[PDB]
């Protein structure tokens, strides 16, 4: 217990370790992803946008054909769950889901996203 | 994971056929090692230094974290006894090592051990 105790905290400050030595410190990290970690002191912004960056241009590719064109677009992107003028009059039997996706519309724009 | 490009196959769903199975695609990632080195990580200069430099390995071989040192990273068990995955440092080492030799006792042979060990334990403390 007096040494496996409060133990994770070295790792952010050797300033406090017997000497600054990280080589008496707990460091966590994985064998496989080890050998992809190599780029010291990388903005995390671009860390991350390097794979989706990345992702876009194999798929655009792959299923595109490279042209950007090719790719539908949408007003908002996100909000789905997993799973011209008219006049809907309510009653205690109208389903509300149902109700909902008539005042939202298809089309995916202010309204849809009002309802 | 660690790129887009290892990644990719899991995304395409086309990993699953290295093992004769149909596409097998999936939603999404997780980098957990991969952002540890990040500009904006509160981990400390040095060792940051020391995660870069391991050498990762394989799947084909992360199995030996278990026994040596692998790609510079062995497993270590908690006080609890769940297994740890840490940067193999000199401490970390003797806390495997300890793992191994005293912590590994009968509660019937913890407090001789240690006595007949004393100078060494408190040694290896002071030094790693
Ligand atoms: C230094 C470190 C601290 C972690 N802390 C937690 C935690 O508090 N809760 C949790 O559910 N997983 C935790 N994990 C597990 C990761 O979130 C993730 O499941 C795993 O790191 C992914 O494996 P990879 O690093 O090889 O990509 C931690 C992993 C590392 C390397």
């Amino acid at each position: 217990i007096f040494f496996k105790k409060d133990s994770l905290w070295q790792s952010e400050h050797l300033e406090a370790v017997v000497d600054q030595d990280v080589q008496r410190t707990c460091i966590l990290h994985g064998p496989v992803a080890a050998q992809f970690t190599k780029v010291i002191d990388e903005p995390i912004k671009s860390i991350m946008d390097g794979i989706h960056d990345g992702h876009i241009k194999k798929l655009l590719h792959q299923y595109y054909g490279d042209d950007e064109s090719k790719i539908p677009a949408v007003e908002y992107f996100g909000g789905e769950s997993p799973v011209d003028s008219a006049v809907f009059k309510a009653t205690s039997s109208t389903d509300e889901e149902s109700w909902f996706k008539a005042l939202a519309g298809s089309e995916i724009n202010w309204r849809h996203a009002s309802f | 994971f660690g790129s887009a490009d290892d990644t990719y196959p899991y995304l395409t769903g086309e990993w699953s056929t290295k093992f004769d199975y149909p596409p097998m695609p999936f939603d999404g990632f997780l980098f957990g090692s991969r952002v540890m080195i990040a500009k904006e990580v509160k981990t400390s200069p040095d060792a940051k230094k020391c995660i870069a430099a391991c050498t990762g390995v394989p799947d084909d071989k992360w199995e030996q974290t278990y026994k040596k040192p692998t790609g510079g990273i062995v497993t270590v068990r908690s006080e609890m006894g769940e297994p740890i995955h840490k940067i193999a440092t000199r401490g970390v080492m003797l806390w495997k090592e300890f793992d191994e030799t005293i912590f590994n006792l009968p509660k019937n042979k913890l407090v001789p051990t240690l006595e007949a060990k004393r100078d060494y334990i408190i040694s290896r403390l002071n030094a790693d």
